Parts: C-alpha cells; structure tokens; sequence
C-alpha cells in the first residue's frame, strides 16, 4: 500500500516490540549476581611472543587443537604459528595483500583469508605436493571483505561490506543462502557451538541472529548507538556481547531478546575492536584502540585485569578451546600469548 | 518502492511472533552455568606451572 | 704539584733530549 | 684555588657525557635495530661512552701530583683504548656523514648498498681501520720516568725529536683533516641538492625543511671544529718547541677538555637538533 | 610425486658412482631428503640426510666420510657421489621425501630405487624380533617391536614409524608416532605403545598387505630386523 | 633439548629469511594510491602511465617500481578501511578542471579533498594534485566566467589567473603545512609528462623520509 501506512504499521510494531520487552524484565544482572564474591585482581604474563609479520596485523584465529593459530598481516603473508614452540608451520603467499580476516578450519585441513578485495580465498594444508594451494576463490560480494568463518570443510559464513551475509560452499564455490537483513555494512561475525545459528555485527548499531539452514533473521538488537566492530558468542550459547565505538560493550542474550548490562568506564573514551569470550564465560577480554586491553567481570561489570602488553592499535584478539591462553594482535607487527 | 517496506514489516511481524523469557530466569541460568565450569576454567583460576604448557 | 714537563698526545713525553 | 679548575670542569663534563649517552642509548633501545641510522647512532654512543669512561685514567694523570698509579702494563692498555675510542668515534661520525649524503643525494641508487648486513660489515671495518691507526701507540707508551721522583706515561719513540714530526702529522692527517673535510663536502652537497627540481615550489614545508636541515649541519660541524681544531693546532704548534711557558700547559688542558666536551655533547647535539627524537623524549 | 633414481650397475670395487634422483609433482625445494640402503638379504639401512636448506648434513657411522650427498634445488635432482666402495656396499639404495612440521608426516613417499651390484654404538638398536609370522586371510596378526631406550621423549609425541615392503615393490608409511595413521592407507591398521613396547595390529586381513614389515627417530634412524608375514 | 624440532627451527628460520627477503623488497618499492571525484579522469591517468574491488598497476619508471591502487568500485564506508592505507608514500588526486560548472562539483571535489586532507591517518602523507580536462577547461572558460564557481573570484576570465585561483583554492584547504606537501601539476597529453612529475613527487618525498629517518629534520 502507501509508504505512509506501512511506516506507521512498522513504528506500531516497534513500539509494541518495546513495550513486550520492558513488560518482560523486572530484575537486572548486576542485582541478581551482586552476591557473588568478586573475582579480583587478574595478572597475566607474555608466556609468547610472536615477531616474524613486517605489517599491521589485522586478524588472528585459534585452531581447534589449542596448538596452532593463523595470523593475517597487510604484507600479504598468513602465518600458522606454532604456539608451544614459537615456530611457523607455514607461510601463505597471498595474490592479494589487503587482507582483514582470517580464519582456521574446525577440522585444520583449510584456512580463510579476505579483506578489501572481495574473495574469501581458501587454502589447502594438506596438499600431496607439500605446498599451499588456493583451494577456491568466492567471487559473489560486492563489497569489501569483513568476516568469513568456516562451519566445516565444505561450508562457511562469509560477512561482507555490501550490507549482506552468504552462505558459501566450498566444493561447488556458489552462495546457498543469502542475509540481506541489515541495512549497514558488517565487519564481526560469531558462531554458536552447536553451529545451527550465527549472530552478526553492522554498522547500523544494530546485531541480527540469522538461521544457517532457514536463513531470516529470527531477532535484531539495537541496544548499541555507534558502529559495531567486535562481536562474540558465548559458550553456553544463550548470549552473546558484542563491542562498539562508543566505549561500551554490551551483553545481550537470545531466550530475552533484550540487553542484561552493559560494560563501560570513565577512563575509557576508545572504541573496542575486538571481543573474546573463555571457556567458562566468566571473563569478558575485549580489544579497544589504545595499546592495552581489558579483562572484565562478566556477571558483575567490574575490571577484573588489564593487559597492557602492547604499543598499538589492538585488532585482533582470541581465546583458545581449552581457555589455556589467550593471544592478543596488535597493529604493531607483534603477536603476544598472555596465560 | 512498497516492495522493500512490505518485506520489512513482513520480517518484523515474524519477529515479534517469536516468545520471550524473563530476564531474572536468564540471568539466573548465565550465572549457574558460570559456577558450574569455574573450577575447571585455566584463566579465571591460575593453573600451576607443572601443568601449564606455556610455563616460560 | 709543580708539574709544567712537556705533554704530547694526552701523556707526557720525555722532553727534549 | 688554581688546582681545582681543571678536575671540576671535566667531571661535569664526563657527566654530562654519560647522562646524554645513557639517554640515547635508552632511547634507542626502546626504539626498537633494522635501521641503519639506528646502528649508526648506538655505535657512536657507545663508542662515546667507552671514550668517557676512559677519560678519567688520563685526567688523573694530569690533575694530582703527577704520578701514574697504574702499572706499565696498564699503561699501553688504557693509552691504546683512549686513542681506538677517538680515532672510532671519528671514523663513525665522517661514516655517517658519508651515509646520509648518499641517502639524501641518491635517493634511489642508495637502496642497493645499504641495509644492516652492510652497516655492520662498514662498523666492522671502520673498528679494524682504527686498530690499525692505534697500532702505532701500542709500539709506544712505555713508562717513561721524567720527573724522577714521580712517574707518568710516555710514549717514547727512536730517533727522538725527530718522529714528533711523523706522528703528529700521521695523527692530524687521520683524525682532523680527511674526515672533518670529508664530512664538510657531504654536507654541502646535502645542502646543495635538497629537493627535487623545485617541484614542491617554495612552501612554508620546504623552507622549513631547508634551515631544520641547515641548522643541523652547521651545528654539527661547528661543533666538531670548535673543539678538535685547539686540540691539534697546539699539538702542532708544540712540535717547534722544546720547554713551555707556564700557560701552554694550561691551554692544552682547555684543549683536551674541549675534545672531552665534544665526545660529550656530541648526543646532545643530536636530541636537539632532531624534533622526533625530543617528540619521543616525552612519553 | 615421482621419484626416478639412477646412476646404478655393476662398479668394481675400490672406485667411484654417482647416484642421481629425479623429484616431480612436489616442492623439492622445501622438503629435506634421506637415503635408505637395503640389502639382498638383510633390511634397511639407514644413509645419510640433507635438509631442505641443504644444511644440517648428517651421516651414518659407516658413511661419513666416505660418502658425499648433495642437491640441486633449481635442477631438482639429488647427487649422491660414492668414492672407495668395497664389498659391503652392495645393496639398492632408496631415495626418501620427508618434511618436519608439526602434524607432518616424514618418510611418506619412498623412490623405486636401483639395484648396485660391487664385485670382489650409542645408537638406539630396533630388535622387533618375529622373524616370520604366518597368517590367514580375514583374521587379525599383531606385531610387536622392542627398542633399547625408550622413545617418549619429554615433549609427550613419541618418535616410532612402521614401514610396509610388499614383494617387488617400494616401502609405503603405514603409522608415524605410532598414534597417527598414514595418509592413503586403510583405517584397520591400529598401533600402540607405552614407550619401549610397541605393538601393530592389523584386523581383517586380506592379501593386500602380504609383505615385510620394518620399524625405526630420536637420534640420528636405525631399523629394525623386519617381520615378515607369509600367506 | 630437542630431537625432531631442529629441523622445524630450521624450517622457521627459513621462513623468516624468506620473510625478511619478501619485506625489504617491498620496503625498496614505492606505494601510492588514487582517490578523487566521480569522473575526474582516473580512467585517464591511468592509460598516461601506462601499466570488483581494489584495482592494483604495476610499472618500472626510472629503475624504480610504483605500486598503484585505485579505489573507485568500492560503495561502501570509506573511514572503515581508510586507515588500512596508512603509510602509503603519497596520494594521487585528481580532479578535473573544466568541472566549476557542472551541477557544484567542484565543491564536492573541495570537500573530498578536505576531508581526505584532514584525515588522522594522513597527517604526515604527501599529496598529488592532478588537473585535467585542461583544454575543455580553456575552452569553457571564454564563454563562463569562474565567478559562477567561485563567487568571490575579482579577476581577470584568462586561463592564467583562473588556474593560478584553483591552485590556491586547492592548496587553501590544507590546514597541516608545517609538514605536508601538495604537489600541483597540469596534466598534459604528450607522454612522460605526468609519470616524471610523479617520479619528481615521488623521489622528493622519498628523501624527507630519509631525511626523518636521518635525524637531519
């Protein structure tokens, strides 16, 4: 019908959206958990230290057997670090050296890279000849690069410039399911442990979880007023917090549809740029523009250690599998494992 | 054009469709699952160095 | 204390001989 | 009294030296290195350093009663480590002298013979070149009893008042004439061939560029002639003359303090004269 | 991946042969390069090792000196000169690939090799002993193996390799580090060990896998006698 | 000690020699980027220096390798990957000049140039200014006056004074010139016209840099 009717019937379901959500809160998460003992003071240590990149290092992921991580750098080199010994397995030349997101294989056979150039490009580890090889190229975005996540060795989630998410396959290298939901680009994307739903980060302020196998978005978040850069699930996977640019990262939670609380602080005027979650969820590290990086209390909003070890711009930070370590990357051409 | 309004609304009812929990009962099962895996957590408690393997 | 011999090169030198 | 003018004045001027050297060296270290610049500058800090450091052996056998506390073995020692540290520290300084011309004059032909791998084989080089210088001095220095009372070292050569000649010419022609013109002549080529055919016109960028980068070699190199130039110009002068006046002593000690200042604050002349080093100075 | 060996044929003794490998299909460059010795009658023999950056040259205790090994990266060919050869050295020798990387799998691919016919300790000792083990189709044979010193080093990966030569035809990796199963090879092979024991176990076995069996890696690669399974 | 990981420190000591090869070799090669207005003659300079996503050229020029990225086919948010070109040697500018009147564009022109200008990652870059569309420019300029662009232009409707006032115009909006460089050049048809400004350009900034690095400024 009229452009008019249909706005005034959104706004109505807006509203009524809102009032569901406010009627269906009555206790917050900071008054519920006050009760628990404080974690305290939190001191971690560079047990590694990772120099072999001449660049800025845009993005780094954990591999499934808490061993290895593959770390991404503007000079066109994908490094697959050793992180017991200090080694580098393997160095990835790429075709192109803008890249901004990578990503390892659950099972380890393959791993992802992209960036303003609009190919997630996979790459073989485990190639007869002994030498990488580009696997497939992903060629259906019209934006730049921000996230592609692998679901298994034929699937993976890619989150691009173009305000749109696919579902790429790998052997037949075509888009399966297409999210047009968002309105702004988006640069973070998450995984559900049981990897049936996945919740991405836009620009618009706005964090929308999708469906792998259906592919609508089921619900949207806009508890957030900037840009959102840093995006994690939770372990349990009934939550999740994301990061943004106004010194705030926010943790919301999927069976509420709405946000719990908020971690934010005088001091702190930097955006986050990257989010983590350990194993058991206690501990919040999120990334932020200056050269240290926080570790906040998850229940209660309290900052629980800071992790200062850096000289730049953090981008990317993770948490292994098993919660042993956590690696930080920085802008610096430095890779540092903290325990 | 009306096209994208009407997906829009139609992506919104189907939204709102959806059923929604207490916020107490959330916070209550995010908590419980914090204090079940906490003694078992390397970083909220600090392991020993004899079973760290990043132990410098 | 009255030490005014010939210096050469930082060190003194034997003087003229 | 008049005994106590000299060691107060090269105290604080060997502390002076150490503060700056230890402030560059921190700074340089925090820094990082892959830069040749970088290598250059740590090596003639630390360079300055080992010369500071040797500097109070031959102060004390100035100031006091004249007499070398020290051995004859120590003698030859300190004597050839004070010389290698000058004649180093200069070679250094005409090094990168000569390697910020071909930075600055070759801006693309440069990149072949550059990089770490040969900045260390040059300071290598420019170590062993002094050896050499100092091979002389280590022939020489034994301990020569002149006072007859007292003891103080000497570097007594054969054929005496006749190798004065040799030496200190050999010593004028290695420290105060080939670098100090070569460095000059880099210098004025830098000064000479800034900018690129008046591309970027006369901007308030390129005039400040140009009187930063004047300012900085004319500094250099007044300080690196105000201070040396006594030094040699009384050890020539001293060639013609058998006994002194009761103040040519003292001139040759305002000499060498002069060439300990310039060992000194030659760093000093660096942090200042560079803004990203006093940039980084705050942090 | 090929591997064409050459530079064999009768050589009297006491003079000098040239051995040349011919590598394809793989990066040459970066994987470091064995040389296994097998007599008429006995097992392997270990030779010499040279690494991708051709450094880190090792020998065996018979071999240094008296051997030289080189390769040619560009070329893609690997020279093995021999100089003062006697009666012991007649045997074919086998050129092996080999890259060390975490989760590699060395000594995957192995050569033809060629037949070279001459005219008239501190080391770990791999026993293995079972000379000869007869089997039956469709039934279930274990191999056990022993080793001097023990193999688990402090790092948790223990270094153990079993190696399957059918009749006429060039060794093949079956397990490395005795837990991890060879690529190509089918999953009913198991191996096990507490660090001086090591055990095979083959289930449902069918003729395929008629052959010699031989075992070895924490210093410098003894084998062992090698067990054969007859049909 | 170790046993089998000499040969994977091996293999990474390899990998970093390589590395470092790969780095210095990069380091050595000059980096420049393009940005500018719609139309403005990209597509134009592009076939002067003769050689979807980020558009990458490659060309030798005087024993030194230029390495040209040109953003155009990009519609998303530029702050969300400006920064991912920090530290590039210089930025080619271009903007047409027969474009006072053609509504405006010129005022977009002057607020790219600004806002790229300003930019907090391109506080120390130097930048090219490319003027083309010359002749067009010329030719129009006879029949418009440049007032209709520029109402406060009190002068004379010849070409000198016109593309001496857009000069100024364009160099006016930089509010960094203790130590920035705008290197002004109008473009020409005839060939190694504008590849020699550009190695001028080039090569002046390369020896600030040295000059940075030096201490000397």
């Amino acid at each position: 019908s009229e452009l008019d009717q249909l706005r005034q019937e959104a706004e109505q379901l807006k509203n009524q959206i809102r009032d569901a959500r406010k009627a269906c809160a009555d206790a917050t998460l900071s008054q519920i958990t006050n009760n628990i003992d404080p974690v305290g003071r939190i001191q971690m240590r560079t047990r590694r230290t990772l120099r072999g990149h001449l660049a800025k290092i845009y993005a780094m992921h954990w591999g499934t057997d808490s061993r290895l991580l593959v770390s991404a750098s503007q000079d066109g080199k994908l490094i697959i670090w050793d992180s017991y010994t200090t080694n580098k397995v393997h160095a990835i030349p790429l075709r192109s050296s803008w890249v901004m997101t990578c990503a390892y294989a659950p099972s380890g056979n393959y791993v992802a890279c992209g960036g303003l150039d609009n190919i997630c490009s996979i790459y073989n580890l485990k190639t007869r000849e002994g030498n990488v090889r580009v696997s497939r190229e992903l060629a259906g975005h019209t934006g730049y690069l921000s996230c592609c996540r692998f679901l298994d060795d034929n699937q993976i989630v890619t989150s691009s410039g173009d305000t749109t998410c696919a579902l790429w396959d790998i052997e037949t290298g075509q888009q399966t399911t297409t999210f047009t939901g968002h309105t702004g680009d988006v640069m973070s994307l998450s995984l559900a442990p049981d990897t049936r739903l996945f919740v991405s980060g836009a620009c618009d302020a706005s964090a929308k979880l999708w469906d792998v196998r259906e592919g609508m978005c089921r619900q949207t978040f806009t508890g957030h007023e900037s840009d959102i850069n840093a995006i994690c699930f939770f372990p349990n996977g009934n939550a999740f917090a994301t990061g943004s640019d106004d010194a705030t990262c926010r943790l919301f939670d999927l069976r509420a549809d709405q946000e719990l609380m908020t971690y934010s602080h005088d001091n702190i005027i930097c955006g986050i740029t990257s989010v983590s979650f350990s194993k058991s969820g206690r501990l919040l590290l999120a990334g932020y523009d200056d050269f240290n990086c926080n570790v906040w209390d998850a229940l209660k909003a309290d900052r629980a250690g800071v992790l200062a070890g850096h000289d730049n711009r953090v981008s990317c930070l993770g948490v292994t599998d098993d919660g042993m370590a956590v690696a930080t990357g920085s802008w610096d051409s430095f890779l540092k494992i903290w325990n | 054009s009306i096209a994208q309004a009407r997906k829009l609304v139609e992506q919104l009812k189907m939204e709102a469709n959806i059923d929604r929990i207490k916020v107490s009962k959330a916070a209550a099962d995010l908590m419980a699952y914090c204090e079940a895996h906490a003694k078992e957590d390397p970083l909220l408690t600090p392991v020993p160095a004899s079973e760290n393997p990043f132990r410098e | 204390f009255d030490m005014l011999r010939c210096m050469l090169g930082r060190v003194y030198r034997p003087c003229w001989q | 009294y008049i005994n106590i003018i000299m060691p107060s004045v090269f105290g604080t001027i060997c502390l002076l030296g150490i503060i700056g050297n230890s402030t560059v060296i921190f700074a340089v270290v925090k820094k990082s290195c892959n830069n040749v610049p970088d290598i250059f500058i740590i090596n003639l800090s630390v360079v300055d350093l080992l010369f500071l450091l040797g500097m109070p052996f031959m102060i004390h056998q100035l100031m006091g009663n004249g007499v070398w506390h020290f051995g004859e073995t120590m003698c030859t020692l300190i004597t050839a480590m004070d010389a290698n540290s000058q004649f180093t520290s200069t070679y250094i300084l005409t090094a990168m002298a000569i390697d910020r011309y071909l930075a600055t004059v070759h801006p693309i032909s440069s990149t072949k013979f550059r990089k770490p791998s040969v900045a260390t084989l040059v300071i290598c080089l420019l170590w062993a070149l002094s050896f050499i210088s100092i091979t002389p001095v280590w022939l020489y220095a034994r301990l020569i009893p002149f006072p007859g009372g007292a003891v103080g070292c000497g570097i007594r050569l054969p054929n005496p008042d006749t190798d004065l000649y040799w030496f200190t010419l050999y010593q004028f022609f290695l420290a105060f004439a080939l670098p100090f013109v070569v460095i000059t002549a880099a210098y004025v080529r830098i000064l000479q061939r800034m900018t690129s055919s008046v591309a970027p016109a006369s901007q308030r960028s390129i005039r400040l560029r140009t009187k930063r980068v004047t300012r900085t070699a004319i500094a250099i190199c007044l300080v690196f002639f105000v201070c040396w130039a006594p030094y040699y110009v009384l050890q020539l002068t001293q060639l013609s003359i058998s006994r002194p006046t009761l103040t040519f002593v003292y001139l040759y000690n305002a000499a060498i303090s002069l060439g300990y200042a310039n060992s000194c604050l030659n760093p000093f002349v660096y942090i200042v004269l560079c803004e990203t080093f006093r940039k980084r100075l705050v942090l | 991946v090929q591997l064409v060996e050459s530079g064999g044929g009768l050589v009297q003794p006491g003079g000098s042969r040239k051995l040349s490998c011919s590598a394809s299909g793989f990066a040459f460059s970066s994987f470091g390069m064995h040389w296994v010795r097998q007599a008429p009658e006995k097992g392997l023999e270990w030779v010499a090792y040279i690494s991708s950056g051709s450094g880190t040259i090792y020998y065996a205790d018979t071999v240094k000196g008296r051997f030289t090994i080189s390769r040619d990266d560009p070329k893609n060919t690997l020279f093995l000169q021999m100089t003062s050869l006697r009666s012991e050295d007649t045997a074919m020798y086998y050129c092996v690939r080999s890259i060390y990387y975490y989760g590699s799998s060395p000594f995957d691919f192995w050569g033809q090799g060629t037949t070279l016919t001459v005219s008239a300790s501190a080391d770990i000792v791999m026993t293995q002993a079972t000379s000869s083990v007869p089997v039956t189709p469709g039934e279930s044979v274990s191999i056990s193996c022993r080793s001097s010193k023990s193999l688990l080093h402090s790092n948790g990966n223990t270094y153990l390799y079993w190696f399957l030569q059918r009749p006429g035809q060039s060794p093949q990796l079956l397990i490395y580090r005795m837990s991890n199963l060879a690529s190509g090879v089918p999953d009913r092979f198991s191996g096990s060990g507490s660090g001086t024991a090591f055990t095979l176990t083959i289930s449902r076995l069918e003729a395929e896998d008629v052959g010699v069996y031989y075992c070895m890696h924490l210093e410098y690669l003894t084998f062992g006698a090698g067990t054969k399974l007859e049909l | 000690l170790s046993a089998e990981d000499k040969a994977a420190v091996e293999r990474s000591k390899m990998i970093d020699r390589n590395l470092r090869e790969d780095g210095e070799k990069a380091a050595r090669e000059v980096k420049l980027l393009l940005l500018g207005a719609g139309e403005s003659g990209k597509n134009t300079i592009v076939k002067q220096m003769k050689i979807t996503g980020i558009v990458e050229t490659h060309f030798t020029f005087k024993d030194l390798h230029f390495k040209m990225f040109d953003v155009g086919a990009q519609r998303s948010e530029r702050k969300k990957w400006i920064h991912c070109f920090e530290g590039v040697t210089a930025i080619i500018f271009c903007v047409a000049l027969s474009d006072y009147d053609l509504v405006n564009r010129m005022h977009a022109s002057m607020k790219l140039f600004d806002s790229i200008c300003n930019n907090k990652w391109f506080t120390d870059t130097s930048i090219i200014l490319f003027l083309n569309k010359k002749d067009l420019f010329e030719e129009k300029i006879k029949k418009s006056p440049l007032t209709i662009c520029y109402p406060e232009y009190a002068g004379s409707n010849t070409y000198e004074e016109a593309a001496a006032y857009i000069q100024c115009q364009f160099e006016d909006l930089n509010k960094r010139k203790d130590t920035k460089e705008i290197y002004t050049h109008f473009t020409c048809s005839t060939d190694t016209k504008n590849v020699q400004f550009v190695f001028d350009a080039v090569t002046d900034v390369i020896i600030k840099n040295n000059l940075k690095d030096c201490g000397l400024f």
